[PDB]
């Protein structure tokens, strides 16, 4: 049969409402334009199909120099296979 | 995550308490539960 | 009143007029705390006058902790001199104090409950995080933080003078709301 | 204020308006109402 | 019948679908699944509006228009795949195994103000 | 226009008149001469005997679904024609607020009155520069605390924080404006008992604390910085006045309180033990 | 505004009769008023009251007999509410069914 | 009256309790006296106090009625006691703590 909870009624309901406790069970808890271009030329030369993520991770530097200074001699497509590719 | 957001007591509680309070066994089934009759003991 | 609102911080802006190399500014200084991972502004603490300042890539410096208009002003002039020794022709141009925050005391216990309750419209209270009242004045526009210890934190003025005026206006309120 | 009586504790209460509907000596929440004092007349018919 | 329902059919309702899963796929697949174990039924009680909670006897329910029920609680295992939880309240039949009166004695029934 | 009707006995005229409604005759009569002013009175309880504008206003609604005599090639389009006008109405954010807070207060195990005040406290402010979004939680987190306290049930910030994680800060700023929203539109006692029950104690231990906490409050001892703590110490004060094992460590997590505030709070108690003698 | 022509004197201060009071038909048993805004409707003579329209519960138009007991509690939601019980003696009469 | 009987119930039993009325011509029909509804020339007044004291039940009997008006020597008003234990008609029963006080007019 069922272990009809022998406790007093008051104590058991304490944790049901706003008990202000949680996470006790871990579960669903969840910059040189020279150097940039030299790498941008390297990015273009090493793999013309160079995505921004493959470049930004390889940038390992301020986001400004890689994305902006390289935007001149490198053409980036948006859709299709060779897209976002500093080719 | 939280249980308390997932588990919603007001589902069961309000469910049973509604199908008793009205006789609507849900609907599709009405008059299942009636007010007890206490005119006299044998009734 | 008979009580001077005692300033505890003065925050001021100084246009040195040059794009300062914040890296070289940090390098040529004696004790300066600058790294880009927190701000784009070298922060220097000068003990005389002891002020803490953040100076940006625009060359604009905001200074805090001063005890006067002149503490901040002289500190900023020393800051510009330090920058010029670093190598950038910093100049004291179009200076303005952007903030003058002070703490003083009226020393008589206050019915803060009376003020907040009757000035709910103006002052709000949730005494279960922070025991202070917030009050506003437009003339002069000073926001004032009030606590039972009598401490008055007057903020919202480029000058200590608006602090003084609103304090001369608010001390009578305080004495009126003085708990005994 | 007016007399009341706990339902179980059974103690005269005499609370007022804007007091808790609650019994001393047992926070029991049911109160009767302490029958009137004026006399009442019946016929033995 | 009600006694049977509370003893067995309740538990077996729970455990017929004791688990429900969820898996997400990564580059390794995260999977989650939640279990349903024993089940517990308190003795009847009410949680007052203030917050207090206490035993509820059938007289008080009739007078104050309450509902004579007891809470339901189940154990759960949360499973991350590569304690007891309130779920609601069960209205109780009078004099059933789970009712305060079920075993009370006559002299006690009068004490509770229940006609024997 | 003024579109207004008033009754007055044109043969007494003495007043704003002395008339009575004899309902069971459907009459109104000059209480002086008994001239009947107007009759065929219309009923006033049978009307609603056969049977929310404070929220749902004037833009009305009606739940539209499928009857017995309709096939799914007409039913689902009633589910596909109802969906064209859900954005002209911000009312999704109106109702889905209520539905959410209803989902909240109800899951929170709260009295259905608080549900209304929060169904109000949303609706009254419902858009302000102070609001300007702000996560749309903090209101439903404060309008509840409003709706709770305004309904004379006070709960701690952590308690709601358990229900909704509000970063404890988006809560605070949102509350201040909200309270002042009504002030322009125009109580820690509640914590003693809800705590005792959380420990499952008989009434006397809770009974006493109301005296003690009030008496500890009434004289001195501002004591506490969010008096939530110095509430519990009254229980701890009074539980030790009794001899029931609620050992400090059990107190803490059950009520999610610092232990340090207890003993130091109890310092002002192991010394003040003088005047709490009722018996 | 809008009171019932039945009396109210039998009430006490708290809008309740006390057990023992013989009541008759069309006597207000439970005195309740619902506050109204001073400007909510202005129906008739509101301009003197500004306060409240009454919502008391009168005894049935044909009943009488003594209040037997009155109890006062709070519903689940802490709202006050009250139950009055009235006691009558029915003596057999001419049209009664046996 | 805190007994377990209703007032008109008890009042109805009191009416049926047979009072001594041998000398009843020396009284008058209460619609022939000019008193403010009753006086010793037209009526007799009794009273009844009972209190439940023993832990056992305690019975109220007709012999517990006590006349509290001037009989003017007329021989009327006493509750007839036909029984041998001298208790008359059982009127009510009381458990400890229950009380009955009332005033009757014959
Ligand atoms: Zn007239
Ligand atoms: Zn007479």
């Amino acid at each position: 049969r069922i272990t009809t909870l022998d406790e007093t009624v008051g104590v058991t309901m304490s944790h049901t409402g706003m008990s202000m406790r949680s996470d006790n069970s871990n579960f669903l808890k969840v910059m040189p334009k020279k150097e940039i271009l030299d790498y941008l030329f390297k990015l273009f030369d090493e793999y013309d199909y160079w995505s921004l993520k493959g470049l930004k991770e390889r940038t390992r530097q301020p986001e400004a120099h890689l994305k902006e200074c390289l935007d001149k001699v490198a053409t980036l497509v948006k859709k299709g296979p060779y897209a976002f590719k500093y080719t | 995550f939280n249980m308390k957001l997932a588990i919603n007591a007001k589902t069961i509680t309000s469910g049973l308490k509604y199908a008793l309070a009205t006789g609507n066994w849900g609907s599709s089934r009405a008059g299942v539960s009636q007010v007890l009759n206490r005119y006299t003991y044998s009734s | 009143s008979g009580i001077v609102p005692t300033l505890q911080n003065i925050v001021a802006t100084v246009t040195l007029g040059c794009r300062l190399d914040l890296k070289t500014v940090a390098l040529h200084a004696r004790n300066a705390e600058y790294n880009p991972k927190r701000f784009a502004a070298v922060i220097m603490r000068i003990r005389e006058p002891k002020t803490t300042a953040l100076i940006f890539a625009s060359g604009k410096m905001v200074v805090t902790g001063a005890k006067s208009e002149d503490d901040s002003k002289l500190a900023s002039r020393k800051y510009a001199r330090i920058i010029q020794k670093i190598g950038f022709a910093a100049k004291f141009t179009d200076f303005k104090i952007q903030n003058i925050v002070g703490s003083c005391d009226v020393k008589f216990p206050i019915r803060l409950e009376g003020l907040a309750f009757s000035h709910g419209t103006f002052s709000s209270y949730e005494p279960e995080l922070f025991p202070g009242l917030i009050y506003r004045m437009v003339k002069p526009k000073i926001v004032l933080l009030i606590f039972v210890s009598g401490k008055i934190v007057l903020t919202g003025a480029k000058q200590r003078e608006e602090i003084y005026q609103a304090f001369e206006a608010i001390y009578p309120v305080l004495s009126e709301f003085r708990k005994m | 204020t007016l007399k009341y009586i706990c339902a179980e504790c059974s103690s005269k209460l005499s609370l007022s308006r804007t007091d808790a509907v609650r019994c001393k000596d047992c926070g029991h929440r049911i109160l009767l109402k302490a029958r009137t004092k004026r006399l009442v007349q019946f016929e033995a018919r | 019948s009600f006694n049977q329902f509370v003893d067995y059919t309740l538990q077996d309702i729970i455990c017929e679908d004791s688990t429900l899963i969820l898996e997400q796929l990564a580059q390794i697949s995260r999977k989650y699944e939640i279990s349903f174990g024993k089940i517990y039924v308190t003795k009847p009680m009410v949680n007052e509006s203030d917050g207090v909670t206490h035993a509820l006897y059938p007289q008080e329910a009739r007078l104050r228009n309450l509902t004579y029920s007891s809470g339901l609680f189940v154990d759960v295992k949360k499973r991350t795949y590569e304690g007891k939880v309130f779920i609601g309240r069960l209205p109780i039949m009078l004099r059933s195994k789970n009712c305060y009166l079920s075993e009370a004695t006559e002299s006690d029934l009068y004490k509770l103000k229940e006609c024997p | 226009p003024n579109l207004n009707i008033v009754l007055t006995c044109p043969e007494c005229k003495v007043y704003p008149p002395k008339i009575v409604e004899r309902f069971s005759e459907g009459d109104v009569v000059c209480a002086l001469c008994g001239l009947v002013l107007s009759d065929k009175l219309v009923d006033t309880r049978s009307e609603w005997r056969t049977f929310n504008p404070l929220l749902d206003g004037n833009n009305l609604s009606t739940r539209i679904g499928k009857g017995e005599t309709t096939d799914m090639r007409f039913t689902k389009e009633l589910n596909k024609a109802q969906g064209k006008n859900v954005m002209d109405k911000k009312d999704n954010e109106v109702q889905a607020a209520f539905a959410k807070i209803t989902m909240l207060c109800d899951a929170a195990e709260l009295p259905k009155i608080v549900k209304d005040c929060a169904k109000e406290a949303y609706k009254l402010c419902h858009d302000e520069k102070t609001l300007k979004g702000k996560s749309m939680e903090s209101i439903m987190a404060a309008s509840i605390l409003i709706g709770c306290r305004r309904a004379e049930v006070a709960r701690t910030f952590k308690e709601i924080q358990s229900l909704i994680h509000v970063k404890t800060k988006e809560f605070g700023k949102t509350l201040n404006i909200m309270k002042n929203i009504l002030r322009g539109k125009s109580q820690n006692l509640t914590y003693i008992p809800r705590f005792c029950s959380h420990l499952g104690l008989p009434m006397q231990v809770t009974t006493s604390a109301e005296y003690t906490a009030k008496k500890c409050k009434e004289i001195k001892e501002i004591a506490g910085k969010s008096p939530i703590t110095i509430a519990v110490v009254s229980i701890y004060l009074n539980i030790l006045l009794f001899q029931i094992p609620i050992t400090a460590a059990k107190v803490g997590q059950t009520l999610q309180v610092t232990e340090g505030t207890i003993k130091s709070g109890y310092k002002i108690l192991y010394e003040h033990r003088d005047k709490l003698v009722d018996p | 505004l809008r009171m019932k022509h039945g009396t109210y004197d039998k009430l006490d201060d708290d809008g309740l009769i006390a057990p023992g009071v013989r009541v008759s038909g069309e006597d207000v048993i439970i005195g309740k008023t619902t506050p109204i805004s001073p400007d909510e409707e202005e129906l008739g003579q509101r301009t003197a009251y500004h306060s409240k329209r009454d919502a008391s519960t009168p005894l049935r138009s044909t009943e009488n007999g003594i209040v037997d007991q009155v109890l006062v509690t709070t519903n689940q939601d802490g709202l006050k509410f009250v139950k009055v019980r009235v006691r009558t003696t029915k003596i057999p009469q001419i049209g009664d069914k046996f | 009256n805190t007994t377990v009987l209703a007032d008109e119930f008890i009042a109805h039993r009191l009416g049926l309790i047979p009072l001594q009325s041998m000398d009843i011509e020396q009284l008058e029909y209460s619609r022939d006296c000019f008193c403010e509804d009753h006086c010793d020339k037209c009526s007799v007044v009794l009273t009844l106090q009972a209190f439940g004291e023993s832990e056992s039940t305690t019975n109220v009997y007709s012999k517990d009625l006590v006349i509290v008006s001037n009989l003017m020597g007329r021989n009327i008003g006493h509750p007839i006691i036909q029984d041998k234990e001298g208790n008359g008609v059982l009127i009510c029963k009381l458990r400890k703590g229950q009380e009955l006080k009332l005033t009757c007019v014959a």
